[PDB]
RNA sequence: UAAAUAUAGUUUAAAAACAUCAGAUUGUGAAUCUGACAACAGAGGCUUACGACCCCUUAUUUACC
C-alpha cells in the first residue's frame, strides 16, 4: 500500500494537531505557449494541482514534484490546454496506486472521462469522483475550496474560479508559563487539558479560569488565495460583477494572500480588469502566468540538447526558447514559489537557472568526449565529400521517442517529416507533441504549423494520439496569424478515434471542424474503395504531401494497428512503423524504402517480454530493415529504461542509428550516421556502464 | 553558560533529556549546530541511562539471587585457570603471525570524513575485527597505516584499550600502505570496485578502509585507491547471494570474518555466511 | 523516473537475548566478578511530546506496456 494514507487514517478525524505547519504555493507552468498554465499547491497534509494542461505530468516528473500525493486536480476551464494532458495524468496515478483522486471544475468533467475510457480503457483501480462547481464547498485537513462558476456574455462560455481558504492553526503552547502560573505539566496532568488550551476553549482549573488564548502565541486567521483565469475579453465584465469576489477584496476581515492570474496580456491591460484587480487591496500580491513569461521548464531537454550540439550541429540543433501597468504583478516562473504559512513571501530559491556554458564544460571534461568529438570532427568535416548530394529534403524530426510515458530526456513518440519547405507532415501525435514542436522552432512554430498537410496516428494507444488536439487548437491560431484561411486537417487513424473525437466533440469543446479524418482501413493495399467523400479526401491527401503513394497496412500490435509507407513523386521511400512485432506484411509494403523507422522498444534477451508487451527487440528491429532491404534504418520508440541511450547491440551496422529528441536527420545524412556512435558512447559512458548492469544481474535473477 | 539552563527547561518539557549529564557531554551538544542535532544527541544520552540503570536493577537482582542459593546450600588434572591459558596461546599465536601471517592492512585515512558518532563505532568495530583474528586458528598480521598519534582514532583507541593498546600483537604507525608494501601486491577491497574478486590469492595485501559511513560517501575509498596505481576488488555478494534488503558495504568484523574463512580453505558458502541474513533471501 | 524498504556485531519483537573490549593465578557455577561500549541509513524540520508526522541525500529491491 501507499504511506501518506496510512497516516492520514492515523490521524483519525484531524485529530492530534490543528493546521499544516507550512503551506507554499508554487508554479510548476509559468503559462508559456509551449508549457500551457498550471499551478500547484503544497501542504502538509495534503497536495493540489490546478490546470493540469498538456505536459504538466512530465514538469512534475522532472521537477521532483511528487505525484502519488496528490488529492484534487481543479481545474478552472474544461479546454485542452486546461484538460487536456489529463488522461496521462489519471495512468500515473493508477501506476503509482492512488485509490481515489477527485477532480473539480466544469460539470463537463464527468462527460470528459467516459470519453477518454474509449482509448484509455477501463480506469479500474482508482476511483476518480468527479466534483463540479455546483457540490457543496470541499473541507480538506488544510484548506477550503470555493468553486465560483463564472459565464461569459456541453457549454464553451463556462470558466470556474477558485477561492480557497487556509484553515485557521492553533498556536504554540507556552510550557514555561502555564507552569509558573501553577499548572502542573507531566504525565496525565498535562494531557486532558492541554489540548483545551490549544483549542481556543476557556478552562477552569482549581477554581481558576484561564483563557486559551491568552497563554498561546496569536492563532494564524488562515491566509486565502485566488486561482482566475480570463481566457479573452468576455470573461472581464462578469469576472469584475462577480458576487463572490466582492466579500474577499473590499472588506478587511477577510484579506487575500495572493491571486493567480491566467489571463493573456490583452486582458490585463483592459481598464475593468485594472480596477478590480486593485480593489483586492495592496496587500494582495497578484502572479501573472501567461506567454510574456521566459523561462526554460524542460532543463534536462536543453542540457542533452546542448551536450548533444557539440557533436553535430545539424544534426543536433539547439533548442529556441518561443507595459506599464497601474497594479504591480510578478510575472510567473517555473518553480516559483509563495509562501502562505507561516510566512507570506516570495520564495525564489528554488528557480532554475538555464546557463549552457555549464552544459557545454561538464560534457568536455568527460574522459573520452572531447577526444572522440575532434577525431570524427576532422574525419568528417575534412573528409571526402559524398558523389551524390542528395537534396535537403525531405528531413525527419524525432520530436519524441518514449514509450508510454514522456520522461525527463524521451517525450512519447512523435515524428515531423518536411516533405518540402512549403509542406510537412506528422506521424505521430503524442501528449506533449506541440510543446516539442514550439520548443524545436520557436518563433518558427507557427510557419510549420501552417505547412502541416497530414496526420497520422498509428493505433489507438495513448502515447500515440493524445497530443492531436493541442495541435488543432494551436493550428488554428497559428493559421489565423498567417492569414490562411481555415481548412480542416487530413488524419490518418483508426475508425474507432472518431469515437473520442466524436465524445469529446458532444459534451467537452468542439474540434471536429479542424479534422477531415480519413480512415487507416481503405488507405490498405487492394482496399474496398470507400465512399466517394472518403475518395476525394485520400486524392487531397496525395496532392497536398506531394506524395505518389501513400500505404498502410496491419501491423502485429492491438487490434486495429496500423504502419505506413510514403512514397514521393522523386523516388524516396519512407517507411513508418508504429508499435509493432516482427511483421511480414510491414516488409512486403515497404521493400525497397530509404528511410525506415522501426521501434525498437527492448533490448537483446527481452524476447518474452517483447511478446506478452507486443513490441520488437532492438535486434528484432534491425533485422526487419535487412528483410525489408531498406537503405537505412531508424529506431526509435525506445522504452522507458533506456532514458539517453539504447544498448548497442553488436549487428549494428552503417545503415542503422539511434533517435533522439530534436534530431534532424536527412537522406544526406545517412553516411556520417555510422560514425556518430563512439562520441555518443563517450557521451553517455556513464548511463552505458549502468545499463548492461541489470542485464548481467537480469540474467543471474532469472537464472536463480 | 547559556547552554545549561538550555537543558533544563527541555527537562521540563520533557524533551527525554537524561538526568545526570557530565559537562564533557554538555560540550558535544554545544557543537550541534541545529536542534534536532541537540534533539538526536540527547535521545542517545537518554537511552544510555536507560540501558545503564535497567542493566543495574537487573544485576542487583543477580548478586541477591546468588546469594541467597549460597546460604540454602577429587582428583583433577588441571586446575581451572583456562581464560589465562587461553590469552597466553594467542598471544602465541599473535607473535608468530608477526613475523609469518599474511599482512592485512586497515586504513585510517578516513578521519576526515567521520563524524563523533562514526569514529566511535569505528573504533568498535576495530576492536571487534582485531579480537576475531586473535582467536583464529591462523590470524592476520592487521597493520594499522596512516594513524596519526595525535587523531581522534588513535586517542580513541587508546581508551577503549587503555593498559593493552601498547601490547597488542599488531603494528600501527603513520606511514601509507604503500610505503610498506609493493603496490603490485596491494589489492583495495571496496564494494564500488569494478572487479569482482572471485580467489582469495595468499600472496596479495589486501586493504580495509577503517571508514564508518553512516552517512553514505560512495566512492570514498575508490578514490583513495585511484589516487594512487592501487588495484581494487570486490565481494562476489551479487553472484552468489540473492541479496533483497540493505547496502552492500559490510561492517568491518563481517569483513575479517569473511577473509579468514577464505584464508582457512573455506568456500563461498562457509565465507559468506557472515554476511547479514537479513540482507538476503538465501544462497546459491 | 516511480513505489515500497534501510537495525553498522547478529537476531527477536515492538526492549531483550546471544556476542565484543579491559582487568582476574579462577579449587573446577569463571555457568562468575569490577569496568568499557549501548545511536534501528543520513541530514534538516515540525510538536508539550511521539520510534509519530513532513521534505531532502545516499543505498537496496521491483516496475517502467
Ligand atoms: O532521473 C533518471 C531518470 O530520469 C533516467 N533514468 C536512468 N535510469 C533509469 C531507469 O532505469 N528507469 C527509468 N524510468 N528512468 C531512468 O535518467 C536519469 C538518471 O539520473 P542521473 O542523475 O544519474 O543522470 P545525470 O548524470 O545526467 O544527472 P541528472 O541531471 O539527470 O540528475
Ligand atoms: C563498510 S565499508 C564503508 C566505506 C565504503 N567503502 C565507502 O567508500 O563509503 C568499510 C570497509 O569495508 C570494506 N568493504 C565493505 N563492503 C565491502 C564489500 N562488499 N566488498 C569488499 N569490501 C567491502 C571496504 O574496503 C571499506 O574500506
Ligand atoms: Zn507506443
Ligand atoms: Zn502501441
Amino acid at each position: 500500500p501507499l504511506r501518506h494514507l496510512r497516516t492520514r487514517e492515523k490521524r483519525g478525524p484531524s485529530g492530534c494537531s490543528g493546521g499544516p505547519n507550512t503551506v507554499y504555493l508554487q508554479v510548476v507552468a509559468a503559462g508559456s505557449r509551449d508549457s500551457g498554465a498550471a499551478l500547484y499547491v503544497f501542504s502538509e497534509f495534503n497536495r493540489y494541482l490546478f490546470n493540469c494542461g498538456e505536459g504538466v505530468q512530465r514538469l512534475m516528473q522532472e521537477h521532483k514534484l511528487k505525484v502519488a500525493r496528490l488529492d484534487n486536480i481543479f481545474l478552472t476551464r474544461m479546454h485542452w490546454s486546461n484538460v487536456g494532458g489529463l488522461s496521462g495524468m489519471i495512468l500515473t496515478l493508477k501506476e503509482t496506486g492512488l485509490p481515489k483522486c477527485v477532480l473539480s471544475g466544469p460539470p463537463q468533467l464527468e462527460k470528459y472521462l467516459e470519453a477518454i475510457k474509449i482509448f484509455s480503457g477501463p480506469l479500474k483501480g482508482i476511483e476518480l469522483a468527479v466534483r463540479p462547481h455546483s457540490a457543496p464547498e470541499y473541507e480538506d485537513e488544510t484548506m477550503t475550496v470555493y468553486q465560483i462558476p463564472i459565464h461569459s456574455e456541453r457549454d464553451s462560455s463556462l470558466v470556474v474560479a477558485f477561492i480557497c481558504k487556509l484553515h485557521l492553526k492553533r498556536g504554540n503552547f507556552l510550557v514555561l508559563k502555564a507552569k509558573e502560573m501553577g499548572l502542573p505539566v507531566g504525565t496525565a496532568a498535562i494531557a486532558p487539558i492541554i489540548a483545551a488550551v490549544k483549542d481556543g476553549k476557556s478552562i477552569t482549573h482549581e477554581g481558576r479560569e484561564i483563557l486559551a488564548e491568552e497563554l498561546c502565541t496569536p492563532p494564524d486567521p488562515g491566509a486565502a488565495f485566488v486561482v482566475v483565469e480570463c481566457p479573452d475579453e468576455s470573461f472581464i465584465q462578469p469576472i469584475c460583477e462577480n458576487a463572490t469576489f466582492q466579500r474577499y477584496q473590499g472588506k478587511a476581515d477577510a484579506p487575500v494572500a495572493l491571486v493567480v492570474h491566467m489571463a493573456p496580456a490583452s486582458v490585463l491591460v483592459d481598464s475593468r480588469y485594472q480596477q478590480w484587480m486593485e480593489r483586492f487591496g495592496p496587500d494582495t500580491q497578484h502572479l501573472v502566468l501567461n506567454e510574456n513569461c521566459a523561462s526554460v521548464h524542460n532543463l534536462r531537454s536543453h542540457k542533452i540538447q546542448t551536450q548533444l550540439n557539440l557533436i553535430h550541429p545539424d544534426i543536433f540543433p539547439l533548442l529556441t526558447s518561443f507595459p506599464t501597468l497601474s497594479v504591480p504583478m510578478v510575472q510567473g516562473e517555473c518553480l516559483l514559489k509563495y509562501q502562505l504559512r507561516p510566512r507570506r513571501e516570495w520564495q525564489r530559491d528554488a528557480i532554475i537557472t538555464c546557463n549552457p556554458e555549464e552544459f557545454i564544460v561538464e560534457a568536455l571534461q568527460l574522459p573520452n568526449f572531447q577526444q572522440s568529438v575532434q577525431e570524427y570532427r576532422r574525419s568528417a568535416q575534412d573528409g571526402p565529400a559524398p558523389a551524390e548530394k542528395r537534396s535537403q529534403y525531405p528531413e525527419i524530426i524525432f520530436l519524441g521517442t518514449g514509450s508510454a510515458i514522456p520522461m525527463k530526456i524521451r517525450n512519447v513518440s512523435a515524428t515531423l517529416v518536411n516533405i518540402s519547405p512549403d509542406t510537412s507532415l506528422l506521424l505521430d501525435c503524442g501528449e506533449g507533441t506541440f510543446g516539442q514542436l514550439c520548443r524545436h522552432y520557436g518563433d518558427q512554430v507557427d510557419r510549420v504549423l501552417g505547412t502541416l498537410a497530414a496526420v497520422f496516428v498509428s493505433h489507438l494507444h495513448a502515447d500515440h494520439h493524445t497530443g492531436l488536439p493541442s495541435i488543432l487548437l494551436q493550428r488554428e491560431r497559428a493559421l489565423a496569424s498567417l492569414g490562411k484561411p481555415l481548412h480542416p486537417l487530413l488524419v490518418v487513424a483508426p475508425n474507432q478515434l472518431k469515437a473520442w473525437l466524436q465524445q469529446y466533440h458532444n459534451q467537452c469543446q468542439e474540434v471536429l471542424h479542424h479534422i477531415s479524418m480519413i480512415p487507416a482501413k481503405c488507405l490498405q493495399e487492394g482496399a474496398e474503395i470507400s465512399s466517394p467523400a472518403v475518395e476525394r479526401l485520400i486524392s487531397s491527401l496525395l496532392r497536398t504531401c506531394d506524395l505518389e503513394e501513400f500505404q498502410t497496412c496491419l501491423v502485429r500490435h492491438c487490434k486495429h494497428a496500423f504502419g505506413c509507407a510514403l512514397v514521393h513523386t522523386s523516388g524516396w521511400k519512407v517507411v513508418y512503423s508504429g508499435d509493432t512485432m516482427p511483421c511480414e506484411a510491414l516488409v512486403r509494403m515497404g521493400k525497397d524504402a530509404t528511410l525506415l523507422i522501426h521501434e525498437a522498444t527492448l533490448e537483446d534477451g527481452l524476447e518474452e517480454e517483447a511478446v506478452e508487451k507486443t513490441h520488437s527487440t532492438t535486434s528484432q528491429a534491425i533485422s526487419v530493415g535487412m528483410r525489408m532491404n531498406a537503405e537505412f534504418i531508424m529506431l526509435n520508440h525506445f522504452s522507458q529504461r533506456y532514458a539517453k541511450v539504447p544498448l548497442f547491440s553488436p549487428n549494428f551496422s552503417e545503415k542503422v542509428g539511434v533517435a533522439f529528441d530534436h534530431m534532424k536527420v536527412c537522406f544526406g545524412d545517412f553516411p556520417t550516421m555510422p560514425k556518430l556512435i563512439p562520441p555518443l558512447k563517450a557521451l553517455f559512458a556513464g548511463d552505458i556502464e549502468e545499463m548492461e548492469e541489470r542485464r548481467e544481474k537480469r540474467e543471474l535473477r532469472q537464472v536463480r | 553558560a547559556a547552554t545549561r539552563e538550555f537543558i533544563e527547561m527541555w527537562r521540563l518539557l520533557g524533551r527525554e533529556v537524561p538526568e545526570h549529564i557530565t559537562e564533557e557531554e554538555l560540550k558535544t551538544l554545544m557543537e550541534c549546530v541545529s536542534n534536532t542535532a541537540k534533539k538526536k544527541y540527547l535521545k542517545y544520552l537518554y537511552t544510555k541511562e536507560k540501558v545503564k540503570k535497567a542493566r543495574q536493577i537487573k544485576k542487583e537482582m543477580k548478586a541477591a539471587a546468588r546469594e541467597e542459593a549460597k546460604n540454602i546450600k577429587k582428583n583433577f588434572l588441571f586446575l581451572r585457570l583456562w581464560d589465562r591459558n587461553m590469552d597466553i596461546a594467542m598471544g602465541w599465536k599473535g607473535a608468530q603471525a608477526m613475523q609469518f601471517g599474511q599482512p592485512l592492512v586497515f586504513d585510517m585515512a578516513y578521519e576526515n570524513y567521520m563524524k563523533r558518532k562514526e569514529l566511535q563505532n569505528t573504533v568498535s568495530q576495530l576492536l571487534e575485527s582485531e579480537g576475531w583474528n586473535r582467536r583464529n586458528v591462523d590470524p592476520f598480521h592487521i597493520y594499522f597505516c596512516n594513524l596519526k598519534i595525535d587523531g581522534a582514532l588513535h586517542r580513541e583507541l587508546v581508551k577503549r584499550y587503555q593498559e593493552k593498546w601498547d601490547k597488542l600483537l599488531l603494528t600501527s604507525t603513520e606511514k601509507s600502505h604503500v610505503d610498506l608494501f609493493p603496490k603490485d601486491s596491494i589489492i583495495y577491497l571496496t564494494a564500488d570496485s569494478p572487479n569482482v574478486m572471485t580467489t582469495f590469492r595468499h600472496d596479495k595485501v589486501y586493504v580495509i578502509g577503517s571508514f564508518v559511513d553512516k552517512s553514505m560517501q560512495p566512492g570514498t575509498s575508490l578514490a583513495k585507491a585511484k589516487r594512487l596505481n592501487l588495484a581494487t576488488e570486490c565481494l562476489p555478494l551479487d553472484k552468489y547471494l540473492q541479496w533483497e534488503i540493505g547496502n552492500k558495504n559490510l561492517t568491518l568484523d563481517q569483513m575479517i570474518r569473511i577473509l579468514l574463512c577464505l584464508k582457512n580453505n573455506g568456500n563461498w558458502q562457509e565465507a559468506l555466511q557472515f554476511v547479514p541474513k537479513r540482507k538476503h533471501t538465501g544462497f546459491l
